[PDB]
RNA sequence: GAGAAAGCUCACAAGGCCAUGCCCCCAUGUCUAACAACAUGGCUUUCUCACCA
């Protein structure tokens, strides 16, 4: 767990940190009350200031990115079990992280837990010309998680069943020092890409998962939470997506070999919007907009919002 | 086997039980029957006499209940009362206290004895009313979809000197669609949308999002995941055997659905709530990515998940301004089509389409040279009565009396079907497909050339 | 996410994360003339053992 790099400064704030839930439905921008029938549970709504926060950041990430040369593209939600099985992640256990469709209605149809595993089925069984490499490509997809954790922290934002991220996977050549140098060059971009938001963080580094030769951890400092907060998860993996997955690229020479495999995650609107809320959370409760998402909100400083907030006629409220 | 969603609600008391529209039309059977005939709902003329019958036979059951309620509640008051003054043993003696009490088992006993029977009475007639579908308007032709007029038709199909190619081929000679050898991976008629494709398909859902938001429509986003109530209240069929919609596995979790459209979602988040009068009307913009078992042979045509933009407002209590709402959504359509410059015509739908939820419903159809035929990518239904009443959406008055209120909702664009109007539409004999004006900039490529990265070579057995 | 327990949760006084007041769940049912009291279940909280690709 060591840090190798601490960016920015911790704000000074006079009063005592707002939760950003509470900073959100009293802006009304998140609503989480009594969804459970209508969305299941631990979902959640983002209207006005949080709608246009997460279409600007997800806009604001790919913009960047693509000014960089990332090839965009874009992966298919239902995916199949063996794509999975060669991810690394296994549907067969009772707890998975994978939604599974009904056998009956559906055969081996499973939703895509998040947009590395479409990427890497796009892949599959395809040889790649040695010019290409090394190839980025920027997706951006909605992730659902089967299971968030609900014994710490349960009530928040923190930890939903489905969120918005954008995902940057990275084919590489045979050379160890080629996807080395491009993980350290997606982290970087991640890096400046925080930087820009200005939310204070901080870079390490998790010893030895398993799939993944190295792994990069970034967490962000909340003031509602009070501690630090993981937000981005760059993880570099060796002849293991492609060695599971059949993924062979030909040299020149035209002997087949087995690409290595890079797969960053760029943003989360979630953790994100929990960063932005907190961070600029001011005395009245109006959050202010850093100048960086200023154009795509179109506001400079958010305030309650005018149309009066929804009520409850439901029955199960005390009378 | 077999049972709804918004009655078992309703029994469980998570929400109030949905107002129906029998009374409206129970007045003259003929003019229900007439109409719902031309509708061709699945319910029938033939089956109505019934449910009329019973939903009679479950007023005065629960008229009488409320005889024998009214009858204990006022012995339940008397008797309290009287024991409290002078209460002692003779007050127990007289003859007033047992005769009381004796009355109140019996009522007792009688209200229990009924409640199951106006329970099973309540469940079947529910049950088979839920079927029945909205009000037709009048000016709405009657037959099937030929039969639907076309209220009128902006551009016209371009010259070409060329057959144009169909849109699979043109992107798989450009690369940014493929659809080849997928069955493994993502199963059939999946798709996957690289280089200018995917900035094609974003820049298409900013465009949209960005003009609806000029115009004063608040941004919102809707959970993918739903319960089966709510698909229920919006009128699509939850769980049936040819059934289309996803449902996760029962034993991973219960109750889960893909949402169909994201207006469905918006629907949800607006179930069992109020909204000021001021507000009204209200417009929301969502975006959302949409999965469809829909159970042509190749292409892009029928997909089982793709991306829509969808706008869904609330209007006012009036019909009028629910049909004025609804001609401003036709109108922003018609402006987004204009700018992006496809040749689109606006027929209105015919009854037996119109659906069950949907008052009046405009379907706009846009013209693609490589298919040869008008393509639906736009429809806009009106909610006014149905989805309201199913899920209690109501608006509060400045008094603070409750109004249900009428809601409208409309697909702003299609990425698969947009996309390949404007490839089959602007394609070229050297393969080149220009760009419109509206999406150069965010493309910031007038037109799309070969991929400069060398293709994917397929080492599959 | 799994298991289990409880009935309330939000807000205002006041002390250096919680001492006390202020307010103290929504439904379907068993005995009750009926409030309440015990069950089944929902929802809001709290306590546990576990994955975070
Ligand atoms: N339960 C969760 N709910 C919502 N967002 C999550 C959740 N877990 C992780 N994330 C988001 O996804 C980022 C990566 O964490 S991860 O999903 O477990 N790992 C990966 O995504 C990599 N395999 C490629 O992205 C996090 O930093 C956070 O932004
Ligand atoms: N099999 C399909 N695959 C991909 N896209 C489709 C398919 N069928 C229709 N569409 C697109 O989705 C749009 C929605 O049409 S609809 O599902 O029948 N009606 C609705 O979605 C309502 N929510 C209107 O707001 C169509 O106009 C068309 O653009």
């Amino acid at each position: 767990a060591r840090v190798l790099h601490m960016v920015g400064d911790k704000p000074v704030f006079s009063f005592q940190p707002r939760g950003h839930l509470e900073i959100g439905e009293k802006l009304d921008i998140i609503r989480q009350k009594r969804l459970s029938h209508v969305s299941g549970h631990r979902s959640y709504y983002l209207r006005g200031a949080g709608a246009l926060l997460q279409h600007g950041l997800v806009n604001f990430t790919f913009n960047k990115l693509l000014r960089r040369g990332f090839t965009p593209m874009t992966v298919p939600d239902l995916l199949r079990g063996a794509v999975f099985e060669g991810c690394g992640m296994t549907p067969n256990a009772n707890p998975s992280q994978i939604y599974n469709i009904d056998p009956a209605r559906f055969k081996d149809l499973n939703l895509a837990g998040t947009a590395e595993v479409g990427l890497a089925g796009y892949f599959m069984d395809h040889t790649v010309a040695f010019r290409d490499l090394p190839v980025r490509m920027v997706c951006s997809s909605t992730c659902y998680r089967a299971e968030t954790n609900t014994g710490q922290e349960p009530r928040g934002l923190y930890r939903v069943h489905h969120f918005t991220k954008v995902e940057m996977f990275g084919v590489t050549g045979p050379g160890l020092e080629q996807s080395s140098q491009l993980l350290e060059e997606f982290l970087s971009l991640q890096m400046e890409i925080l930087t820009e938001l200005g939310l204070h963080f901080r870079v390490l580094d998790m010893p030895t998962g398993l799939p993944a030769y190295r792994k990069f951890d970034i967490e962000a400092w909340m003031p509602g939470r009070g501690r630090f907060g993981e937000v981005t998860s760059a993880s570099n993996c060796t002849d293991f997506q492609s060695r599971r997955l059949h993924i062979m690229f030909q040299t020149e020479a035209g002997e087949l070999q087995f690409a290595h495999t890079v797969n960053a995650t760029a943003c989360a609107v979630p953790r994100l919007l929990i960063a932005l809320l907190e961070s600029n959370q001011q005395k009245d409760g109006s959050v202010l907009v850093p100048p960086a998402l200023q154009s795509y909100l179109g506001t400079d400083r958010i305030t309650a919002p005018t149309h009066v907030p929804l009520q409850y006629i439901g029955p199960n409220q005390p009378r | 086997r077999n049972r709804n969603l918004l009655y078992e609600y309703a029994r469980e008391g998570y929400s109030a039980l949905p107002q129906l529209d029998i009374e409206r039309f129970c007045a003259c059977p003929e003019e229900a029957a007439h109409a719902l005939e031309l509708r061709k709902g699945e319910l029938r003329s033939a089956d109505l006499p019934a449910i009329i019958s019973t939903w009679q036979e479950l007023r005065q059951l629960q008229e009488q209940i409320r005889s024998l309620e009214e009858e204990k509640a006022a012995v339940t008051e008397a008797v309290r009362a009287l024991l409290a003054n002078q209460d002692s043993g003779e007050v127990q003696q007289d003859p007033k206290y047992q005769g009381l009490r004796a009355r109140g088992r019996e009522i007792r006993k009688e209200l229990v004895h009924l409640y199951p029977r106006e329970a099973q009475l309540e469940e079947q007639f529910y049950l088979q009313a839920l079927k029945l579908p909205n009000q037709t308007h009048p000016d709405v032709p009657v037959g099937d979809e030929s039969q639907a007029r076309v209220l009128h038709m902006v551009g016209d199909k371009p010259v070409f000197s060329f057959q144009p190619r169909g849109h699979l081929e043109i992107g798989e000679k450009l690369d940014i669609i493929r659809q080849k050898r997928l069955s493994h991976v993502s199963g059939h008629r999946s798709y996957y949308l690289r280089g200018a494709g995917a900035l094609l398909q974003h820049g298409l859902v900013n465009f949209t999002f960005n003009k609806l938001l000029r115009r004063g429509f608040t941004p919102m986003t809707v959970p993918d995941l739903l319960r089966g109530a709510v698909f229920e209240g919006c009128g699509m069929t939850p769980n049936a055997n040819p059934s289309q919609i996803y449902n996760i596995d029962p034993a991973r979790f219960k109750d889960l659905n893909l949402a169909g459209t994201a207006e469905v979602g918006l629907a949800g988040y607006f179930m069992d709530h109020t909204v000021a009068f001021r507000d009204l009307p209200v417009r929301m913009v969502c975006s959302s990515t949409c999965y469809r078992a829909e159970t042509e042979p190749r292409g892009l045509y029928r997909v089982h998940h793709f991306t829509k933009v969808e706008m869904f407002g609330v209007t006012g209590p009036g019909l009028e301004q629910s049909s004025q709402l609804l001609e401003e959504f036709l109108s922003l359509q018609m402006e987004i089509l204009t700018e992006l410059g496809l040749h689109f015509r606006v027929l209105d739908m015919p009854t037996q389409e119109l659906g069950l939820p949907a008052y009046r419903k405009f379907d706009i159809e846009a013209w693609m040279p490589g298919r040869g035929r008008f393509g639906e990518v736009t429809s806009a239904s009106n909610c006014t009565d149905f989805q309201s009443r199913r899920l209690h959406i109501m608006f509060q008055t400045e008094a603070g009396e409750l109004q249900f209120a009428h809601t409208v909702n409309a697909t702003a664009c299609a990425v698969p079907r947009l996309l390949i109007a404007l490839l089959e539409s602007n394609q070229q004999k050297d393969g080149s497909v220009l760009v419109p004006p509206a999406l150069q900039s965010y493309l910031g490529t007038d037109r799309i050339t070969a991929p400069t990265h060398v293709p994917l070579q397929y080492i599959g057995p």
